[PDB]
C-alpha cells in the first residue's frame, strides 16, 4: 500500500549496495541492503537479549537485564552469560543503528533530499557509543558501561551520577541539560506557532509566515524565521546530545572527584579567593 | 562539497519589517531594533519591533523587580562587595521562609520575606506574560496555542513554588532562588521522596524530553532535508502539498513505516514538548502530598 | 491511590492523543492504494478524520483535507514485477517525466503572496530595498555544472520578502533565457556558483518560469524537483572529487 502520491516516487536507485538486489519495499517499508543488515543485527541482537533472559532466569521485561564484563574483565571478552552478550549485542546495537543510518541515507539517495536525517541520527549513534564504547575504553573496562535493562540503567545512572556527588555540577551537563529545556521549549513555540497560524481563530483566513513573525516580534522583539527555527531546533537538540556526551565522556577519564569541587577553580582565583564574606568567605 | 544548508551562504535585507496590523493597537509597538548579521547567519537579522502595551510593562516590571530582589540580596549576602558577589554569584541564594512560618507572610525580610516578594513579583511577571502570549495572538486573529502551550510550562513552575508548597502547608516547600541552591534544591527533592527515577510522571517527563530533543532533530533535519523543494514554508505546504511535503512524509515512512503531513507534524511536536512540564508538573504535584517514596509506592504497583 | 489512579488515566490519555495525533496526519496521502492506483486492501487501525476546511488568505480559495488526491497527471514508470514491492522504472526519461527524484507536485500555478498580498518572492531587481547584507554576492558569477561546465552565470537573487531570506539564483543560460536555480542547491564559492545536482548540459532543461518576475509554487516545484532530480538522473555526467579538485 502506497500514500495516494507515491507511486511516482518508488523508482530504482539510490542504493549504496548491491545495485537493485534488495532495491524494493515490503509494505511502507524500503529494504535495501541495510534494511536487510538492520534486520539481521536487530534479530540477532534481540535473540542474545532473550538468551541472556534465559540465562538469568526470567521473561519480566522490568527485570531483564545485560550487565556488561565485570570490570575484573577490563577489555577483554567474557563468559555469554556475565559479560560476552552484552558484547555481543552492544556490536548488534551498534550494527543495527549505524546499518539504519546507512538505510535513511539509500532513501535519501532515492527520493533525493539532503541527508541531514541520518547525519542527526548518528548523533545519537555517538552518544550511545560513548556511553558503551569510548568512554569504557578510555576508562579501560567495559564494566563502566550501563545495562541493557529497562531499570537497572536508571540505576546505573543514580549510581554513576552519585558518584562524583551531585552531577548537576558538571559544567558539562549543565550546558547539555540547558539545550534538553531550550529544545522542549524551541519545539512547543515552534509547533504552537506554525499551528496558530494554520489553524486561525474559526472563521479566518490561514495566517501566514508575517503573521508568525509579527507574533513574535510582537511577543518577544524577535522572530528567527522558518529557516532558522528548524535549524534551531536541529542546532539544539543535537547540541544537548553533544554536550551530554562531552558531560560523560570526560567524566571518569580527566574528573574523578566531587564534580561540586570543579566550581573551585572559579572561587579560588586568586583575586578573590580570600576576601572575607559571601558564601565562600 | 554539497552545501547542508546550517547556515545561510549570503545574507539579504530588505527595509525594516513592521510587520501584520490586524487588531494591534500599532501605537504600543516600537520601532524596529537593528539589524544582526550576526544572527542574520542562522535566522532572520532583524530585531524589534517589540509591542509593549501595559500587560507588557506590567510583566517586564514585576519580572525585572523580581530579579532586582533577588539581586539585592545576593549583594547584600556579598556584604556589597563587587569581588565577593562574583565570585559567589552562584553560591548565593534567597531561600523561602522556614517551615516555622508556614504559609503566613510573616517571616522577617531577611529571612523569607524578600524570598516572598520576589515571588509576588515573578507569579505577576509570569502571568502577566501568559496573558500577553494570549493577547498577542488574539490581535493577529491566531490560535491560541502558544497561550496553552505556555501554560503546560507554567504548570510546573506554579506547582514547584506555589502550589504544593501551599498543599504541603509551607513556603518552606518551594524553589530558591540561586543557580546552584536550585539545583541542590532538586536533588535533594529526589532524595526526600525516594528516588525520582522510580516517580512514573519522571519517567514520562524524561520521555518526552528526550523525545522533544528526538523528534525536533527529526523535523529539523527533515524540513532542512528538503527545503531545496521549500519545505522551510511549511505553512504554504500546508495549503497546498509540494514535493518537499511529499518527499519529507515518504521518507518518514519508507523508514519507520509510518509519516506525517506538514500541519500534523507540528501537533506532534507541540504536545512531544507540552506533555514535559505537563506529566513533570505531576510527578512533583503528587510528591510529598500523596506520594513520599517513589521506590516505596513503586513497590506496590 | 491518587498517584496510581494519575498514572493510569495518563496511559488512556496518551493512547487517545496518539490516536487523535495519528488521525491528523492522515490528512494528505490517504486512503492507501495498491501499487496500481486501486484502494488498498489495508489501511490502517486509524479512520481518516473529519475533514476541516482551510479558508485560503486572499480568497485564494479554500482547502479541505481529508479530500480527493489531487495528484491525476501521467506518471511515466512502468511496474518492473507482477508482485507489489518493486521499483517502477521510468517509461522515458525521469527527469523530463518528472518522476523519481524529479517529481513535482501539481501545486497551485499563481505565485505565493505575503500577508499583505504582495508576491512573497521577488527578483532582487523588484525588491525595494533589498540588498545582499553578508556574505559573498553570488550575482555576476559563472555557474559550473557538476561535470565541470559552465552552465551560465548569475544575474539575480530571488528573495523571499517576508523572511528576507534568497530563495532561488538566477541563472542566464548560453541562449540568453534565464532559470531559477533553488538556492539551497548551489554552492556559492568565491570564484564562481557551483551546482553539483546537475551538468551544464542539463541546465537548459530546468523547467522555466511563465512571468519573468515572478515563480508559481506550481514552477517552483517543478523547478525544485528538476534539480533535485539530478543528483540521481545526471550521476552519469557528473565528476568525480578528484575532478572537480583540479
Ligand atoms: C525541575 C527542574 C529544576 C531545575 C533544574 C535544573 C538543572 C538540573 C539545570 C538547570 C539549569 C538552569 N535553570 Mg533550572 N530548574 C528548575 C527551575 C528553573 C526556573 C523556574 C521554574 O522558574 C528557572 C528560571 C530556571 C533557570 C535555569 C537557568 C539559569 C539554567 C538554564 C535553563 C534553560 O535551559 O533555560 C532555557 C530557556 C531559555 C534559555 C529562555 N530553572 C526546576 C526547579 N535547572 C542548568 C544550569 O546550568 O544550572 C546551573 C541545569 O543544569
Ligand atoms: C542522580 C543522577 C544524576 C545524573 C546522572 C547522569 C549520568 C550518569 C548521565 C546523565 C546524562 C544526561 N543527563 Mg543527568 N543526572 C542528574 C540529573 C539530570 C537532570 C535534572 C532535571 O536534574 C537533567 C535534565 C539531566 C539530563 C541529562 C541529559 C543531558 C543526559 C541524557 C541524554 C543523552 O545523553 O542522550 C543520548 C542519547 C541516547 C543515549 C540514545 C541512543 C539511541 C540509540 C542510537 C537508538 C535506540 C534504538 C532503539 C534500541 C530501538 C527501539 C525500538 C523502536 C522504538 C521501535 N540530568 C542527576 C544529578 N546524567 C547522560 C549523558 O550525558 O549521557 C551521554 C549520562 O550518562
Ligand atoms: C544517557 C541517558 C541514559 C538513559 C537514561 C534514562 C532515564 C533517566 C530514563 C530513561 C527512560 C527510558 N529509556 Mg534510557 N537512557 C539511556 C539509554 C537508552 C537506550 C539506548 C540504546 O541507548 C534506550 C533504547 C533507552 C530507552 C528508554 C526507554 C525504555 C525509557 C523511556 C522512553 C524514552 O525516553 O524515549 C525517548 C525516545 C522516544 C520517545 C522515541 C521512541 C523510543 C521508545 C519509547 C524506546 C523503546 C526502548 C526499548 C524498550 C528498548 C528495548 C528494545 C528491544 C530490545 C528491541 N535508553 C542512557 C544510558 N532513560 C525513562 C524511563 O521511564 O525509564 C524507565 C527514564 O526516565
Ligand atoms: C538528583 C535529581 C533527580 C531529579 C530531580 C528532579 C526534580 C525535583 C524534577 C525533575 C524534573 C525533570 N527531570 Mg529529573 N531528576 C533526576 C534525573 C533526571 C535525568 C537523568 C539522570 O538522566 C533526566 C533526563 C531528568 C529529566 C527531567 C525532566 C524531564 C524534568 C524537567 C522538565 C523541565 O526542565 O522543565 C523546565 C520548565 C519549567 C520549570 C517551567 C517554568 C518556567 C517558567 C514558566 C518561566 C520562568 C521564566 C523566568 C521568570 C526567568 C526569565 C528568563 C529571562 C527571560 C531570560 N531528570 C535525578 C534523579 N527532576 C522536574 C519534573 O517535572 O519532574 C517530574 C522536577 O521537578
Ligand atoms: C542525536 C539527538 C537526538 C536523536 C535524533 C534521532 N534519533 C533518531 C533519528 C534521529 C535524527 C532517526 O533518524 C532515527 C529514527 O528513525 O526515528 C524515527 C532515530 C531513532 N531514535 C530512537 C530512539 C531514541 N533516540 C533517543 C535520543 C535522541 N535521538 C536524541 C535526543 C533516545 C533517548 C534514550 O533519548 C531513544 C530511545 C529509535 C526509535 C530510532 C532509531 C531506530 C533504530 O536504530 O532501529 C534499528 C534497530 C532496532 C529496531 C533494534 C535494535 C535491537 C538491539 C540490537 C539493541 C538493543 C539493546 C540495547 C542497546 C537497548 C537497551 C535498552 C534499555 C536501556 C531500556
Ligand atoms: C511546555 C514546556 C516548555 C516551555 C514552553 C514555553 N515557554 C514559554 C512559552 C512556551 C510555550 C511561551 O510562550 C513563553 C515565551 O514568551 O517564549 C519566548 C515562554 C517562556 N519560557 C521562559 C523560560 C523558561 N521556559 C522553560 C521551560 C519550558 N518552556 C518547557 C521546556 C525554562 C526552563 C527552566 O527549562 C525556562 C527558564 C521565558 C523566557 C518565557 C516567559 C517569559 C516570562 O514569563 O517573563 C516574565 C518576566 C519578564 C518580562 C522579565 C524577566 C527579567 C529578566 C532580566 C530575568
Ligand atoms: C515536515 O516533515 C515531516 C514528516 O512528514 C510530513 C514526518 O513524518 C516526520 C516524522 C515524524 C512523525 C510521524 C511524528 C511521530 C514520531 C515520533 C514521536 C518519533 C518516535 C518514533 C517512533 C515511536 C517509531 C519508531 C519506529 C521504528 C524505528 C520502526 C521499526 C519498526 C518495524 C515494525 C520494522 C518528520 C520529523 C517531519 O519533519
Ligand atoms: C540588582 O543587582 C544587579 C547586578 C543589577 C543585578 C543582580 C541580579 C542577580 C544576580 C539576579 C540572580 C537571579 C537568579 C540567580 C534567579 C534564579 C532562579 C532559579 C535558579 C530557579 C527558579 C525557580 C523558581 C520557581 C519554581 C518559582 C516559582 C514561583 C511561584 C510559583 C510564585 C509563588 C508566589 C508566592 C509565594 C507569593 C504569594 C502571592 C500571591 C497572593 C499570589
Ligand atoms: C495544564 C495546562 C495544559 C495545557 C495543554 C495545552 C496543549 C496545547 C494544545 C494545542 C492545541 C490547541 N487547540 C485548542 C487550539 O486545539
Ligand atoms: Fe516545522
Amino acid at each position: 500500500a502506497l500514500l495516494s502520491f507515491e507511486r511516482k516516487y518508488r523508482v530504482p536507485g539510490g542504493t549504496l549496495v548491491g545495485g537493485n538486489l534488495f532495491d524494493f519495499w515490503v509494505g511502507p517499508f524500503y529494504v535495501g541492503f541495510f534494511g536487510v543488515a538492520t534486520f539481521f543485527f536487530a534479530a540477532l541482537g534481540i535473540i542474545l537479549i532473550a538468551w541472556s533472559a534465559v540465562l538469568q532466569g526470567t521473561w519480566n521485561p522490568q527485570l531483564i537485564s545485560v550487565y556488561p564484563p565485570a570490570l575484573e574483565y577490563g577489555l577483554g571478552g567474557a563468559p555469554l552469560a556475565k559479560g560476552g552478550l552484552w558484547q555481543i549485542i552492544t556490536i548488534c546495537a551498534t550494527g543495527a543503528f549505524v546499518s539504519w543510518a546507512l538505510r535513511e541515507v539509500e532513501i535519501c539517495r532515492k527520493l533525493g533530499i539532503g541527508y541531514h536525517i541520518p547525519f542527526a541520527f548518528a548523533f545519537a549513534i555517538l552518544a550511545y557509543l560513548t556511553l558503551v564504547l569510548f568512554r569504557p575504553v578510555m576508562m579501560g573496562a567495559w564494566g563502566y558501561a550501563f545495562p541493557y535493562g529497562i531499570w537497572t540503567h536508571l540505576d546505573w545512572v543514580s549510581n554513576t551520577g552519585y558518584t562524583y556527588g551531585n552531577f548537576h555540577y558538571n559544567p558539562a551537563h549543565m550546558i547539555a541539560i540547558s539545550f534538553f529545556f531550550t529544545n522542549a521549549l524551541a519545539l512547543a513555540l515552534h509547533g504552537a506557532l506554525v499551528l496558530s497560524a494554520a489553524n486561525p481563530e474559526k472563521g479566518k483566513e490561514m495566517r501566514t509566515p508575517d503573521h508568525e513573525n509579527t507574533f513574535f516580534r510582537d511577543l518577544v522583539g524577535y522572530s528567527i524565521g522558518t529557516l532558522g527555527i528548524h535549524r534551531l531546533g536541529l542546532l539544539l537538540s543535537l547540541s544537548a546530545v553533544f554536550f551530554s556526551a562531552l558531560c560523560m565522556i570526560i567524566t571518569g577519564t580527566i574528573w574523578f572527584d566531587q564534580w561540586v569541587d570543579w566550581w573551585q577553580w572559579w572561587v579560588k582565583l586568586p583575586w578573590w579567593a580570600n576576601i572575607p564574606g559571601g558564601i565562600n568567605g | 562539497a554539497e552545501y547542508q544548508n546550517i547556515f545561510s551562504q549570503v545574507q539579504v535585507r530588505g527595509p525594516a519589517d513592521l510587520g501584520m496590523t490586524e487588531d494591534v493597537n500599532l501605537a504600543n509597538r516600537s520601532g524596529v531594533g537593528p539589524f544582526s548579521t550576526l544572527l542574520g547567519w542562522f535566522g532572520n537579522a532583524q530585531l524589534g519591533p517589540i509591542y509593549l502595551g501595559s500587560l507588557g510593562v506590567l510583566s517586564l516590571f514585576s519580572g525585572l523587580m523580581w530579579f532586582f530582589t533577588i539581586g539585592i540580596w545576593f549583594w547584600y549576602q556579598a556584604g556589597w562587595n563587587p569581588a565577593v558577589f562574583l565570585r559567589d554569584l552562584f553560591f548565593f541564594s534567597l531561600e523561602p521562609p522556614a517551615p516555622e512560618y508556614g504559609l503566613s507572610f510573616a517571616a522577617p525580610l531577611k529571612e523569607g520575606g524578600l524570598w516572598l516578594i520576589a515571588s509576588f513579583f515573578m507569579f505577576v511577571a509570569v502571568w502577566s506574560w501568559w496573558g500577553r502570549t494570549y493577547l498577542r495572538a488574539q490581535a493577529l486573529g491566531m490560535g491560541k496555542h502558544t497561550a496553552w502551550a505556555f501554560l503546560s510550562a507554567i504548570w510546573l513552575w506554579m506547582v514547584l513554588g506555589f502550589i504544593r508548597p501551599i498543599l504541603m502547608g509551607s513556603w518552606s516547600e518551594a524553589v530558591p532562588y540561586g543557580i546552584f541552591s536550585h539545583l541542590d534544591w532538586t536533588n535533594n527533592f529526589s532524595l526526600v521522596h525516594g528516588n525520582l527515577f522510580y516517580n512514573p510522571f519522571h519517567g514520562l517527563s524524561i520521555a518526552f524530553l528526550y523525545g522533544s530533543a528526538l523528534l525536533f532533530a527529526m523535523h529539523g533535519a527533515t524540513i532542512l532535508a528538503v527545503s531545496r523543494f521549500g519545505g522551510e514554508c511549511e505553512l504554504e505546504q500546508i495549503a497546498d502539498r509540494g514535493t518537499a511535503a511529499e518527499r519529507a512524509a515518504l521518507f518518514w515512512r519508507w523508514t519507520m513505516g509510518f509519516n506525517a503531513t506538514m500541519e500534523g507534524i507540528h501537533r506532534w511536536a507541540i504536545w512531544m514538548a507540552v506533555l514535559v512540564t505537563l506529566t513533570g508538573g505531576i510527578g512533583i504535584l503528587l510528591s510529598g502530598t500523596v506520594v513520599d517514596n517513589w521506590y516505596v509506592w513503586g513497590q506496590n504497583h | 491511590d491518587l498517584a496510581s489512579l494519575a498514572i493510569y488515566s495518563f496511559w488512556i490519555f496518551l493512547a487517545g492523543l496518539i490516536y487523535y495525533l495519528q488521525t491528523e496526519n492522515m490528512r494528505e496521502g490517504y486512503p492507501l492504494e495498491n501499487e496500481d492506483g486501486t484502494p488498498a486492501a489495508n489501511q490502517g487501525p486509524f479512520p481518516l478524520p473529519k475533514p476541516k476546511t482551510f479558508i485560503l488568505p486572499h480568497g485564494r480559495g479554500t482547502l479541505t483535507v481529508p479530500g480527493p488526491e489531487s495528484e491525476d497527471r501521467p506518471i511515466a514508470l512502468a511496474r518492473t514485477a507482477v508482485s507489489e514491492g518493486f521499483p517502477h522504472a521510468p517509461t522515458g526519461d525521469p527527469m523530463k517525466d518528472g518522476v523519481g527524484p524529479a517529481s513535482w507536485v501539481a501545486r497551485r500555478d499563481l505565485p505565493e503572496l505575503d500577508g499583505h498580498g504582495h508576491n512573497k518572492i521577488k527578483p532582487m531587481k523588484a525588491a525595494a530595498g533589498f540588498h545582499v547584507s553578508a556574505g559573498k554576492n553570488p550575482i555576476g558569477l559563472p555557474v559550473r555544472g557538476c561535470d565541470l561546465e559552465i552552465a551560465g552565470k548569475v544575474v539575480d537573487i530571488w528573495v523571499d520578502i517576508p523572511e528576507q531570506m534568497a530563495r532561488f539564483l538566477e541563472v542566464e543560460l548560453k541562449d540568453g533565457s534565464t532559470r531559477l536555480l533553488p538556492m539551497q542547491m548551489v554552492k556559492v564559492q568565491s570564484n564562481r556558483v557551483h551546482v553539483n545536482a546537475l551538468s551544464s548540459d542539463l541546465f537548459a532543461g530546468i523547467p522555466t518560469i511563465k512571468s519573468p518576475t515572478e515563480v508559481t509554487l506550481l514552477e517552483e516545484d517543478k523547478i525544485c524537483g528538476y534539480v533535485a532530480g539530478g543528483l540521481m538522473y545526471a550521476a552519469p555526467k557528473r565528476k568525480s572529487v578528484v575532478a572537480a579538485m583540479l
